[PDB]
């Protein structure tokens, strides 16, 4: 029940199948040639098509590992489909009947497969029809014959190993009294200020409607010190104007719970 | 380690003290009834109530000459019937352990429905049975 | 940039304070009442009321040997039972970042409904559990 | 001129001041209750009478660090929510016109549904979010 | 002579004094409520009682810049509707005749739906309304 | 998470697929000829089918730049899915069984696409039977094999720069007192003059009954200036006659709140 591989559920397959098959029955994992001039008897196990089965997922939060900082890779859970046929090179006992039943008496005794145990596995499903198999049976060469199948379902692996993270050391946490004003309160006081700042009225207010004040602050004196950043458009008469009103807003002798204004004045508004 | 969900082809049904094939076993939920007390102050109070009845309607295909559902749903008169325990469990597939056991205590039937019989079709006869007991709990 | 909505493959649901895992979960939706007061002038007042109860049924398979939902539920006496946090989110699908996340405060099992055995198939044993919470928030 | 109607594919929907991509609009019907007055001699008077609520249910695929709806709904105590209009309108392939417009005043959403997490699918996380409002009229 | 039933394909719908293109036009029955009156010696008396109200509900596509639907339903204000027939009639595929024809008096619009906008589809918009009205009479 | 190219999907399926592969493996992006006299072992990732898909699309109205006064093209979501299989020129480790895993390993691997992320892409998924694989293993000449399918959804964009439309400048807004008059009570006086003007009558009335007066009026004097607009149809033997009364009806010293009647006589109908 560890994590597979796709050739580690097909070599499972042979040890699987040729402990209950005779000694002398050649197993092919392809499907054989047209004309295959070959040594008789083979029997060709096939594997047609392997998907993800929505199925069987779930989730998962990748795990941890202590003891080397680093965190596992998952699984994706991918299902493998066979198809065991028999090829060669007319009574009740038939030579392929006697290996097809070698084969089946070791399909539904592995239920679970015991190289590999833990796989979700199907064993001879209702999968089929005339209609699915004449397709099926047209596509090897118009030649109609037996076929078992047979799925599997095992986990594959993701491989990274640089995604780490360190365990959580010390818990610490700091309580404290927040001011009564708050980032909203501020930033009307901050744009009221600039629409007065450049002299009021309405058609100042509607160019510089799309300009948001957001102030990241520290209140220190305990009887304050705010900065902000500033982002939006405006037209290309009042963007000199406006960079020139927050240039000396900042370097003055703070007189505007106070209106403390330092460093970081962040543009990210560019006038069009 | 992945280890996938194991299917549901593979339980044991023991009804009272013999194991009696069975084709589908539903239902068997534990359930609770909700209480709120809404305050006039504005907080809200949610907590589990009276336990609600758990009901298990269980199948089986009609088996020549055995009478295991008739003879205990003969047996009701008035309220006297004998009650016996169920126990469902699922197994791994080599048939040994039980890796997860519900057992259902005092088990009554209120009801079997005979197999729906129509002559067009090749199907099995089946016949459900409705059981209706108290206190499921699961074990491991 | 186009920013194509995330799939609802990946998620982490982790109930307490322990992550485990669940095949699905549904509801968890924030919901209220209206009310209505129809003016003889003819004017209409619109407002939302009482907030309505949440209610969530999340799934997960049967795996052997691992109780966590039922040892949940069998805690339940008469209304004393122990409450947790569920904060289910949505990952990238590296499994590092949370880019949306809810959290259902002070959950409590209703009911869970044991798997539906049917023994003609091939499906895996499935089992839905029904909390019942209040205060469900979105963060970012 | 056959002149085709106009596919549903393409269409604005601006909520507030700000467009936002929602992956589906539903409802939005007039309606109207009738009134019946039988009389004794045999004429019958049926006459349309008061106007029905209307009620919008419209998704929206989930958004990696946006969240517009959840921000909405939050904001509701007791029953002081912001108000705020829905244009709904169809365009021609260009994008520059507006060829039929409906715009659905003073809407307030309330209940969104977060999305139903199923881990045995491919599919998309979408939200559904439930306006209620009154006056939808079509422009031209 | 065999005389084949005509297809529904073929119909004229006149609102009015207009024709106007329709894609559906469903209902339109008349009907009858049934007046029981058992005896006390054995015999039955059952006579067709009071007209059920007749209900009409027609669709059609959404056209582009062509208001013909809402600019009817707007002029509703308390009661007082301009009210106007409606006659669905079957033509042969010449067009020139009319081979079985209904109409509806006294017609005025409850209701209309705007069309379900889904963006993940390559259908047309097409809104109901719904008609309500008297005397529902075929001609010949 | 920029606008793609169905070129830059495929070329972003070679780096993904080469990091994993061995380095001796070419990889076509045609699915091979019949015969195919060839270097051994290619990986032919084959692009069968591109669509777009519906599931992944919504309601977008085009942005606006605003440094450029431009309109902004716009996206289709075009849905690409992808064929990897393995062509040639007999064990449990079979050579196209330790190729195909090779590619395995890289595609859920790769769940979200690394050379192009955010595109929405399946790996793997469960799309087929063993009747729809019939009638591929049909089409490629009857020869079947293993075939892995991988589908990303990339968005392609449309190509126009002309569509421009500058940005909102002003909003000014002017209301005023509209007057008593409408122009629904406008319409029946001037209808009810011209059915007079004509001289009355029910056989007159029924003549002009398909013709309507819709005016555009500035009301100017405040103690009023109207003009119209005619459309509709009417009989041969009218048409002369209405035509000689709007003729007169305009250009005389406004006696008909007063009907000033002015330039605009806008003609739509032409008699029958």
């Amino acid at each position: 029940l560890n994590t597979q591989t796709i050739i580690d559920v097909n070599k499972a397959m042979d040890a699987m199948l040729r402990a209950y098959l005779n000694q002398d029955i050649a197993i092919r994992f392809d499907l054989p040639e047209l004309d295959t001039m070959q040594s008789d008897a083979m029997v060709s196990i096939f594997l047609y098509d392997i998907h993800e089965d929505l199925q069987l997922r779930s989730a998962e939060s990748r795990g941890f590992d202590v003891y080397a900082g680093r965190l596992l890779p998952g699984w994706v859970n991918i299902k493998c489909n066979y198809l065991i046929t028999y090829w060669e090179a007319s009574q009740p006992d038939n030579q392929a009947i006697q290996v097809m039943s070698q084969v089946l008496n070791a399909l539904i005794n592995n239920r679970q497969l015991a190289g590999i145990p833990g796989a979700y596995t199907q064993v001879v499903p209702p999968k089929e029809s005339l209609n699915s198999l004449g397709n099926f049976w047209q596509s090897l060469g118009n030649r109609p014959r037996l076929s078992l199948n047979y799925s599997v379902t095992v986990p594959v692996s993701l491989n990274d190993g640089q995604d780490s993270a360190t365990p959580v050391t010390a818990v610490s946490s700091t309580v404290e009294q927040t001011a009564s004003l708050s980032q909203e309160v501020v930033s009307h006081a901050l744009r009221e200020l600039l629409i007065t700042e450049l002299g009021g009225g309405e058609d100042n207010r509607l160019v510089l409607s799309k300009v948001e004040l957001s102030a990241v602050k520290e209140t220190m004196t305990q009887d304050m010190i705010i900065l902000l950043s500033v982002s939006g458009i405006t037209r290309q008469e009042y963007l000199k104007e406006i960079d020139n009103i927050f240039d000396r807003w900042v370097n003055n002798a703070e007189v505007i719970c106070g209106i403390r204004i330092e460093s970081i004045t962040k543009d990210n508004l560019v006038g069009i | 380690a992945v280890e996938y969900p194991i299917p549901v082809y593979r339980f044991i049904v023991s009804v009272g003290d013999e194991k009696i094939p069975f084709n589908s076993v539903s239902g068997l939920d534990i359930s609770y009834d909700t209480i709120e007390y809404r305050d006039g102050v504005g907080n809200w109070f949610k907590m589990p109530g009276q336990s609600q009845s758990t009901n298990i309607t269980l199948r089986k295909g009609v088996f020549p000459g055995k009478t295991e559902l008739f003879d205990w749903i003969n047996s009701i008169q008035l309220n006297q019937v004998e009650k016996k325990d169920i126990t469902i469990s699922l197994t791994n597939d080599a048939g040994t352990e039980l890796l997860m056991t519900w057992n259902v205590s005092n088990a009554f039937p209120t009801s079997l429905t005979s197999p729906s019989f129509d002559a067009t079709s090749n199907d099995i006869a089946v016949q459900e049975i409705t059981l209706m007991a108290d206190r499921v709990i699961m074990q491991a």
